[PDB]
């Protein structure tokens, strides 16, 4: 389901805003889990240009240069 | 928790008083272009020691002794010195840029 | 330790001399308002402004009105660096001093930093992206922000003193981006569908439904004219009227040829006012389209083809002349609401009794036990119901075709010109359902537990209601506003889920 | 008729004769506090029963006992209008005696001694103005009346959602005024249950044990006996021959040596009936149908002595040979069945884990306060002070009166304590209602539903400021020695008083007046509410409470109420509607006896109206007023249809009564949908008053009552003729008839002149009357703000045309011509208050002095020596009202500003200038200043100077007092004198100050002179000690909050007109925005070439239905065209008679009307003032659902000379060419509600910022930014745009360098942004790393 399928996101950033935040950073800190970015919700908290729209150009030329030479 | 029972809480009311408007901080940053041109104005050593009578673009300011140690000419003739320049400064074309910054 | 952390999963440990449990580093990170975290409920920001907003049908649809004081205030900064660089201002403190006194010379500083400089418009319930968007800002004596008309369907603002706020585009980016994007003319199309969202609203269509449609007789009738502008030449001077059937020769494009407009002339069989409309269709769009009634499904097909033909900015064109034009001619029309225009079927006493005798027929079969109780409450529900589809067919056929008229011979019949049907028939505003209940009667009334009462409204609204009635029509309404208004926030809810799913 | 309506008069449509006239409408407020506080000698709500609750408080066991004697309210230290002024509140001190008994140690009960401290002080207490209004700070406030569960037992259903069985479920609840709630609910397996408040759930049966009831005894009391018999051997048993109904037999059942039903027989009435007139008694039956019979009574072995059975347990057959040899005769069963007489209570002692009495409290100790270890007396204290002590509980009268009349009980009243014949009775209820005998109640009815007020709240939060006291008491009568301490160090005054004060300062129900409007104060005033303290809120009660329920008619209005996130959480009162006796709502009806409908009053509740068949308010009846249809429309029991023509028991009072004030005042409302009519009747209360108070050309007829009853207008006391009039003042000379014997005098009228309201608009009274004019007794004196000749005008009626202009009225857009921004109509005076303080820094003292650093000239122009704006100066924005400065030191200046001030010789102040200015853009003129000083800190030279004036016209108002009043006592003296004493020019001849001695021949006027001398004295040192008070109050230096040493005041009186973004509506729910200010030239007209004023859009009348506007329309037309005419006749100067005739055929119109008319008034001097009156239109009546016809309004048309369609033609002022069709054109009277655009407005570039997290704050009245959102934030993620998003969350707001480092770059010419990090975020990072947490940011 749509509620159901909003629980899984892989930025633990963006589950603090619209779920329960005391949980979620918990369940994150355990694991380690390390938060890329890479979604909207994310870099609009972080406040950085949007991965989409005219920024695009920015984290793509962004993202091939990371995980390469 | 202030009225409405919203998210308003009082502290959220508390302005930062400490920090200074931009508009001030334009003028701040357009001052010292001011005494700048200014003091390209005066001979290089009237500008040398107003700069230094001054804390200008410099460490601190300096005594009007120290001024005279740091000009090999001493006491007295500097602050005369200090006088004229300051009297160069004083009538308009000169001052017409910098009496504008007093309100 | 713990209440330091997070409160409330032992004790909840209260703050000295106040009832109200001390707010911990959880409750810091959390928020409050369900899930909120600033950059979602919302943030405070600056270059922005907001107030009351109005009409201004002067305005293309590029652009808006700005009220001067908001304008100064808002472009301060630029308004300040532009009085120095042109040297008017010795320090942008003399700058400040200048724009505070208001001088005289401001004024022109800001018509040159406003000029290319567009602006963000937003209102408070924002869905879709048209949400907010950008146009060109006017400088307007007021404290009233002007908003083109087209958009304000976009917006889903009445001018019942909705408020609109502004944003200012600082950085170049932002200028770049305002206009080759959230630019009004740069969306004319819904994203949900390819439909035109700046589809022509009310009285604009009132004023191209009242052009186009023809009375059986009238000035000029039966004559024939060279073209559009003698057409108009002859309305103007009072010699023909708006409304009449004639042939007129006109000359249509056709692009039908290879990236190449074919060009065809004719003697078409119109009316004057759709000979007078036509000036305005540019180019390759073929008569046709304006010899119909236009009605505000026909106004709209008629911008996306031209649309899906002569491509962006002759729509654009196109679409701004439509609405001055509909605003012209709806002024000139005299198009107006009386006590009379709005008519009482003639037989609406008779169906009433009728219907009215078959309730003491099944009232009489129950008296003898012929039917149950719950059957004989479906019957009489039934025959009212049946009532009141006959009143409204009546009504409906009378306001509708009602004009009789003479045409050189006795007599003869057409579609109504009375105003609040013209209203209803074009799309303007009102329906079939609000006009029935305003001649004929309207409905039967359900009491909150659902139960439908068996005695319907018989009166109307042209006619009084009583006691009864109106307290019987007042759950209709309070339920009616109860549920819109939580329907709102269902809405909110499931948009929420959806872009936090996407 | 009275002396204003011959001035004017309203012509009234309309049949129905109304037999009852609305009421005082401000009735519920000041009766509320009228109960509250009061002598009351007895237990009746008011100080004197909360008093009695709590008292005597006596200490523990220690014999020393504090009882409370009799209470007074000492007279108010400020009066209404100077505690409105200074701003403190308007009070009184409680005095409140007490005596205080020590009885010597071991009694006989006898004192060593009793003191009586003389009236200790506890608190001040708010007083209610005659308006109904309270002030708390300087400001009128108002307290909503509540509407709540009534107290006592209330039973539900529950069916339907819990457990999706459908088998449903039934629950009682028992709500106390005051306590512990008491509930009881079934289960699923028909177990019942009881709950203390929401607490945990324990078994029905376990409270009983509490009470002291052995199992045996519970089912004593739950359930009937079956007798069962061992005679001879094998059983037998007792029949109740009723008892075989709803059950099949189970065996042979037969009796007296006949078989009257055999096996597999369902037992019928006939079987019942044999039996019944066979009268068998007794019957025999097997040994088997025992096994399942369940014995009632404990059973033992009178020989062993050891329990054979205990009580409530299931027999079987070795059971039964098991009794039966002990010698066992008779065996008591309960008597039970499936279907009529449930066996519940049994199973619920089957779930019972308790035994006796001290189990029971054991676990009921435990269930209340958990896991602390149980103590006997803690037991029985506990369960003792729930809901039986006098203390701790209570119903009061009505909650006593609705638990006894819902147990169908006799007493109406009772103790305020449950009884364990109460709680029995309420569990026997609920099994009944399980049984299927009895029904269950609704919430939403309103004789559940229970109406409080002010009074009744106060006398609450004086209760709980009472039981702190008390426990102060106890706590401190604990030690205490003997003849030292008395009731005075013991009860202190700030719990009290700030009990008090944090109710009428700080609650939902207590508010500030809205004062903007005569009809929304008083439509303020009547109000009701489910929130606030002792009610639901919105996030809880769902849809049923919100919506209109049958028994709101009458009693609550159905279309008044907010339209928002409380919708029906609100409503308001009806008109003639009422607080019942027991304080429940009744409406006013008409009692029908036989067949004729009487004019006699009968009101009924709620619960009384149930049974009753009432008529209706459109009716028609004739002669005798019998019912002229054989069936006319009624309503009974929660339903309306046909009735016959004599079923009714009762009629309804008025056509009115359905709806409320607001709703009453909206002509043909029932031609409007009631959706726009809510919206109508909602912003009706919106309106802000006009220059020139005008009058509504389309009226109802309430608008006269509305504008009396408020207190914004100044009636007369007495009647008589007016000896001064002023618009300051106005003085009446009394009738003798209403004249008392003492004092002789005169009425006079101090009239409140321009001042502050509440609303920032403006509030001042005008003289309607003039110099030397017969006035009569409760008739208008002047008229208030919005009020006209005793009625009311929200607003100005003009010249209305529907039609399209050019796209400029386009949605609800309002096209307004130049004539009316000219004519200065719709011109709004707004009052704003500003404040100037003057506190105290570690740094120095604040001077308020006209010494300010960095000012021009014509700065400091416009301020006295002392630093304040003189009066009357007009000011703008920016403008220095009053100078102050701060002291602020050594300013640590930088080098270049150093050379600066080296070369300019400028001396930069230690003060900092903190001057109040105007707000930006803002204008007006200065109406008052006014200066509180510390007491004890040297007043300075303009305050000085000020308070000199004001001295001065206090010794001037005061001696103009006392000459009115002497002048008008010594000229009755002469009158009386003339009489047994006459000598006409020998008399006034010398000084009238020897008057005193000459007397008059033996008879009562003598005695009359001697009265005239005491009261003539009386006040000659009233005159005295008032002048002494005045210039005291003058002097005394205000209490002022801690480090502000004084306060300066400016009033200005800003002056707004109208301009394009202010809001306009009619009374009909139709919206607007002015859109353009058009020229006159532009302006449509007619033939007569008189432009319109207003040209509204024809396209928003049909699909938001309502018609009535333009009814409105019509009849306003129509009615102006009387004024016209009449107009013209005046200025042709015909006559009285012509004139007359036509008035008269006005006032007349066709058929049928109640009217009735003139030519009892006189011929000339009178007729000719109303026809002056009437020139400007002619004001018309239209009620409510009684309103005008169609009909009538066109044959007054007829009367008018304009058309029947209402319809003219119409020409563009622009070409001059006529307008094709006809358009309707009339007058629409519109409103004005203060949206208007110059509040609304704002616009920020760079402002303040909050501390805590960096954002825009405004902090100057400069407004903080717009909020971008979520919802906007998607909106920019919608479009490509990157770059607005970022520069919107980031540079332009979050960000503490990006904004400046912007900031340089926009006035460097330079559009970019340098965005770093948002602090917030930043911040999120130490929060979270302040935590257990540590959060990184990786790479690079
Ligand atoms: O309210 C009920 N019926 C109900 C009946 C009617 C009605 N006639 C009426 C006309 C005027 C006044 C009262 C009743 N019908 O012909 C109207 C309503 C109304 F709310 F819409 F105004 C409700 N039933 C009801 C009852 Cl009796 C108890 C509790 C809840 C409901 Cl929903
Ligand atoms: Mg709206």
């Amino acid at each position: 389901g749509i509620t159901k399928a909003s629980l899984a996101t892989e930025s633990f950033i963006s589950a603090a805003s619209f779920q329960e935040t005391t949980r979620v950073l918990t369940e994150a800190a355990v694991a380690g889990k390390r938060d890329e970015l890479r979604g909207l919700k994310e870099n609009v908290i972080v406040g950085r240009l949007i991965p989409a729209g005219t920024g695009y150009a920015y984290h793509q030329d962004r993202m091939r240069r990371r995980a390469a030479g | 928790p202030i009225g409405d029972d919203e998210d308003s809480h009082l502290g959220d009311f508390i302005e930062d008083t400490t920090l200074e408007l931009p508009l001030d901080s334009a003028t701040t940053e357009s001052l010292r272009a001011a005494t700048h041109d200014v003091l390209a104005g005066l001979t290089a050593r009237e500008a040398k020691v107003l700069r230094m009578r001054f804390g200008i673009d410099m460490n601190t300011d300096y005594t009007l002794e120290e001024v005279g140690k740091q000009f090999d000419v001493t006491r007295e003739r500097i602050r005369q010195i200090e006088a004229k320049a300051l009297r160069k400064l004083r009538h308009p074309s000169r001052s017409e840029v910098l009496r504008s910054f007093l309100d | 330790v713990d209440a330091l952390l997070d409160n409330g999963r032992r004790g909840r440990a209260i703050t000295g001399s106040n009832k109200r449990p001390l707010k911990s580093l959880a409750d810091m990170i959390k928020g409050k308002q369900g899930r909120f975290r600033q950059n979602l409920l919302g943030k405070r920001v600056d270059y922005s402004g907001r107030s009351v907003i109005t009409v201004g049908p002067y305005l293309r649809l590029h652009q808006c009105g700005l009220p001067k004081k908001m304008a100064l205030e808002l472009f301060k900064p630029f308004i300040y660096g532009k009085l120095e660089l042109r040297g008017l201002a010795t320090t942008i403190k003399a700058a400040k001093k200048m724009v505070e006194r208001e001088e005289a010379v401001v004024w022109d500083i800001l018509d040159e930093v406003i000029r290319e400089h567009p602006v963000l418009l937003n209102r408070a319930p924002t869905l879709h992206r048209l949400g907010i968007q950008a146009f060109e800002p006017v400088l307007i004596e007021g404290k009233a922000i002007q908003l083109h008309p087209l958009v304000c369907a976009a917006y889903n603002a009445d001018f019942d003193g909705d408020q609109m706020a502004v944003h200012v585009p600082l950085t170049l980016e932002a200028q770049l981006e305002a206009r080759a994007l959230m630019m009004s003319t740069n969306n004319i199309l819904s994203p949900a569908n390819g439909e035109p969202i700046i589809v022509p609203s009310q009285d604009v269509v009132l004023g191209l439904y009242y052009m186009t449609r023809d009375c059986v007789n009238a000035k000029g009738e039966g004559m024939v004219l060279t073209g559009p502008k003698e057409a108009e030449r002859l309305y103007r001077s009072g010699l023909a009227s708006l409304h009449a059937r004639v042939k007129v020769r006109i000359t249509e494009y056709e692009k039908d040829a290879n990236g190449e407009l074919v060009a065809k002339t004719s003697l078409k069989d119109t009316t004057v006012g759709r000979a007078i409309l036509w000036m305005i269709v540019p180019k390759g769009l073929p008569y046709s389209i304006v010899n119909q009634a236009l009605g505000k499904k026909a106004i709209s097909k008629m911008l996306n083809t031209c649309y899906r033909i002569l491509g962006l900015k002759p729509t654009v064109i196109f679409a701004d002349q439509i609405m001055y034009t509909g605003f012209a001619y709806a002024a000139r029309s005299g198009a107006s609401v009386g006590i009379d225009d709005m008519v009482i079927p003639e037989k609406k006493h008779e169906i009433i009794s009728e219907a009215e005798a078959e309730v003491a027929e099944i009232q009489e079969q129950f008296q003898s036990g012929l039917v149950t109780a719950g059957e004989r409450y479906n019957k009489v529900i039934d025959i009212w119901a049946a009532a009141n589809d006959r009143v409204s067919k009546a009504m409906m056929d009378n306001l509708q075709t009602e004009t009789v008229i003479n045409r050189d011979g006795q007599e003869e019949k057409q579609v109504s010109f009375n105003s609040i049907y013209m209203m209803a028939d074009s799309g303007a505003r009102g329906s079939a359902a609000q006009i029935r209940q305003l001649a004929g009667m309207r409905g039967l009334m359900a009491k909150p537990d659902g139960s439908i009462i068996e005695t319907p409204i018989t009166a109307n609204f042209r006619e009084g209601l009583n006691v009864l009635q109106y307290f019987i029509s007042t759950h209709g309404a309070r339920k009616g506003l109860a549920d819109t208004a939580l329907k709102t926030a269902n809405s909110g809810y499931l948009t929420r889920r959806l872009v936090d799913v996407a | 008729y009275s002396y204003t309506e011959k001035k004017r008069i309203r012509k009234d449509f309309g049949k129905r004769p109304q037999v009852l006239d609305v009421p005082y409408l401000l009735s519920i407020q000041l009766d509320s506090f009228q109960k509250f506080i009061e002598q009351d000698p007895e237990g009746q709500y008011g100080l004197e029963a909360a008093f009695r609750s709590v008292f005597p408080i006596q200490s523990y066991s220690g014999n020393s006992e504090l009882q409370y004697v009799s209470y007074r309210l000492g007279e108010p230290v400020f009066d209404v209008q100077e505690c409105q002024i200074r701003g403190v509140t308007y009070s009184a001190p409680l005095r409140v005696k007490l005596r205080l008994v020590i009885y010597e140690r071991e009694a006989p009960e006898g004192t060593v001694k009793d003191i009586k401290e003389q009236e200790v002080y506890m608190g001040e207490i708010p007083l209610m103005t005659d308006n109904g209004t309270f002030v708390i700070n300087g400001t009128e406030r108002v307290i909503v009346s509540q509407l709540h569960r009534s107290p006592g037992v209330f039973f539900d259903s529950d069916k339907g959602k819990t457990h999706s069985s459908g088998k449903v479920l039934y629950n009682a609840r028992i709500i106390p005024y005051r306590g512990s709630w008491l509930d009881f609910e079934f289960d699923p397996k028909d177990n019942l249950f009881v709950r203390i408040d929401r607490r945990r759930k324990l078994p029905a049966t376990i409270i009983l044990r509490a009470l002291n009831y052995t199992t045996e005894q519970i089912l004593d009391l739950f359930f009937e006996k079956v007798i069962f018999e061992i005679r001879d051997n094998k059983l037998q048993m007792e029949l109740v021959p009723e008892r075989l109904r709803g059950e099949t037999a189970s065996f042979d059942i037969e009796a007296n040596g006949k078989v009257y039903v055999e096996k597999g027989r369902r037992i019928t009435a006939r079987h019942i009936r044999q039996l019944e007139k066979d009268d068998v008694k007794l019957i025999e039956v097997p040994v088997e149908y025992i096994a399942g019979k369940v014995v009632a009574k404990d059973y033992i072995d009178e020989s062993t002595g050891e329990l054979i059975c205990a009580a409530n347990m299931e027999l079987s057959l070795d059971l039964l040979a098991k009794l039966s040899q002990s010698g066992h005769k008779r065996i008591e069963t309960l008597f039970t069945n499936d279907l009529d007489h449930g066996p519940y209570i049994s199973e619920t002692l089957r779930v019972d884990p308790t035994n006796d009495r001290l189990s029971a409290l054991v676990e009921i100790y435990r269930m209340m306060r958990p896991g602390e270890p149980p103590t006997r007396e803690a037991a029985e204290s506990l369960f003792e002070n729930l809901f039986f002590s006098e203390d701790r509980y209570d119903l009061s009268a009505v909650g006593r009166m609705k638990f006894n009349r819902s147990l169908l009980r006799e007493e109406i009243e009772g103790s305020g304590i449950l009884s364990k014949d109460d709680i029995i009775d309420v569990m026997k209820k609920l099994i009944d209602i399980r049984n299927g005998k009895g029904e269950v109640d609704d919430i939403d009815h309103l004789g559940n539903r229970r109406i409080r007020s002010v009074g009744e709240m106060a006398e609450n939060q004086f209760r709980v400021g009472l039981v702190r006291v008390e426990r102060a008491v106890k706590e401190r009568l604990s030690l205490g020695d003997l003849d030292t301490l008395m009731p005075q160090d013991m009860i202190n005054a700030k719990p009290i008083s700030a009990a008090v004060k944090e109710f009428f300062g700080s609650s939902q129900l207590s508010q500030f007046m809205d004062q903007n409007n005569p009809l929304s104060e008083i439509t303020h005033k009547r109000r009701i509410s489910a929130l606030g303290p002792g009610g639901l809120t919105r996030e809880r009660a769902g849809f049923e409470v919100r919506d209109v329920h049958p028994t709101h008619y009458g009693r609550v209005c159905p279309i008044e109420t907010p339209e928002g996130p409380n919708i029906g959480l609100i409503n308001s009162l009806s008109v003639y509607a009422q607080t019942n006796e027991y304080g429940f709502l009744e409406t006013p009806y008409r009692k029908v006896t036989d067949g004729v409908v009487t004019d006699e009053i009968h009101y009924l509740s709620a619960i009384e109206e149930g049974n009753y068949v009432i008529a209706q308010a459109n009716s028609n009846l004739d002669e005798e007023g019998h019912f002229v249809e054989d069936l006319v429309t009624c309503r009974s029991k929660g339903e309306s249809s046909l009735f016959s023509r004599d079923q009714v028991d009762y009629m309804d009072v008025s056509t009115q009564q359905v709806v409320s004030v607001g709703a009453s005042l909206i002509p043909f409302l029932e031609h409007d949908d009631a959706n726009r009519a809510l919206m109508g009747a909602n912003m009706q209360r919106q309106a802000v008053p006009t220059l020139r108070a005008d009058k509504p050309l389309v009226g109802t007829g309430m608008e006269r009552a509305v504008a009396v009853d408020s207190g914004v207008t100044a009636v007369a006391k007495r009647g008589g003729v007016v000896q001064y009039v002023d618009a300051s003042r106005i003085v009446i000379k009394v009738n003798e008839d209403e004249m008392y014997p003492g004092e002789a005098g005169i009425d006079i009228y101090n009239l409140t002149k321009y001042t502050r309201s509440n609303q920032n608009t403006c509030i001042n009274q005008m003289p309607c009357v003039s110099l030397g004019e017969p006035v009569e007794r409760g008739d208008v004196l002047a008229d208030g703000p919005s009020t006209d000749l005793g009625e009311l005008a929200l607003g100005q009626n003009m010249r209305v045309a529907f039609m399209p202009w050019n796209g400029y009225n386009f949605e609800d857009s309002i096209l307004v011509s130049e004539r009316v921004v000219q004519e200065d109509r719709f011109t709004t005076i707004h009052i704003q208050e500003l404040a100037c303080v003057s506190r105290d820094t570690k740094l120095g003292p604040e001077e308020i002095t006209a010494d300010i650093p960095n000012v021009g000239e014509a700065a400091l122009s416009k301020l006295d020596e002392s630093g304040i704006v003189y009066i009357g100066a007009e000011v703008t924005g920016g403008d220095i009202l009053v100078g102050k400065v701060t002291p602020k030191g050594e300013t640590q200046l930088t080098p270049e500003e150093k050379l600066l001030r080296a070369i300019f010789g400028e001396k930069a102040s230690d003060v900092k200038d903190s001057s109040l200015r105007v707000p930006n853009g803002v204008s007006g003129t200065v109406i008052d200043v006014q200066v509180f000083t510390r007491d004890g800190v040297e007043k300075d030279k303009r305050a000085l100077e000020i308070e000199e004036m004001q001295l001065k016209q206090a010794k001037k108002d005061l001696s103009e007092e006392l000459q009115i009043l002497e002048a008008g006592l010594f000229s009755r003296i002469r009158a009386v004198l003339v009489a047994g004493g006459v000598e006409a020019e020998k008399l006034d001849k010398l000084p009238r100050d020897r008057w005193l001695e000459l007397g008059l021949t033996d008879e009562e006027k003598q005695n009359q002179l001697e009265q005239l001398a005491e009261q003539y004295d009386e006040l000659k040192h009233e005159f005295e000690k008032k002048l002494e008070a005045k210039r005291r109050k003058i002097t005394q230096g205000d209490d002022l909050a801690p480090g502000v040493l004084k306060i300066v005041k400016v009033y200005l009186a800003v002056k707004r007109r109208i301009q394009p973004g202010d809001k306009m509506a009619g009374r009909h729910g139709n919206k607007g925005v002015i859109s353009k200010i058009n020229p006159i030239e532009d302006m449509p007209y007619d033939e007569n070439g008189t432009p319109v004023d207003i040209v509204l859009n024809p396209l928003g009348v049909p699909s938001r239905m309502n018609i009535g506007q333009i009814l409105e329309t019509h009849l306003g037309m129509a009615a102006k065209g009387i004024g016209d005419k009449i107009n013209a006749m005046l200025k042709q100067q015909q006559e009285v008679a012509k004139l007359r005739e036509f008035i008269q055929r006005a006032y007349d119109l066709g058929a049928d009307v109640r009217q009735k008319v003139d030519l009892s008034t006189f011929s000339d001097e009178e007729v000719m003032r109303l026809a002056e009156n009437l020139r400007k239109g002619m004001p018309i009546a239209t009620p409510v659902f009684d309103g005008a016809k169609e009909a009538e309004i066109k044959e007054l048309l007829k009367l008018g000379d304009l058309p029947t369609s209402g319809q003219i033609r119409l020409y563009d002022g622009r070409t001059g060419e006529q307008f094709e069709r006809p358009v309707t054109v009339g007058y629409m009277y519109m409103l004005k509600l203060n949206h208007l655009v110059d509040d609304k407005m704002h616009a920020r570039s760079t402002g303040s910022y909050s501390l805590v997290t960096q954002q825009p704050l405004g902090g100057k009245a400069q407004f903080g930014g717009q909020r971008f959102g979520e919802m906007e934030v998607w909106a920019l993620e919608a479009y490509g745009a990157a770059y607005t998003l970022q520069e919107m969350l980031t540079v332009k707001s979050d960000d503490v360098n990006g904004r400046t480092k912007m900031y340089k770059n926009i006035v460097d010419g330079n559009h970019q942004m340098e965005p770093g990090m948002p602090e917030s975020f930043n911040v999120l990072l130490k929060e979270i790393r302040s935590l257990g947490i540590n959060i990184e940011l990786e790479d690079e």
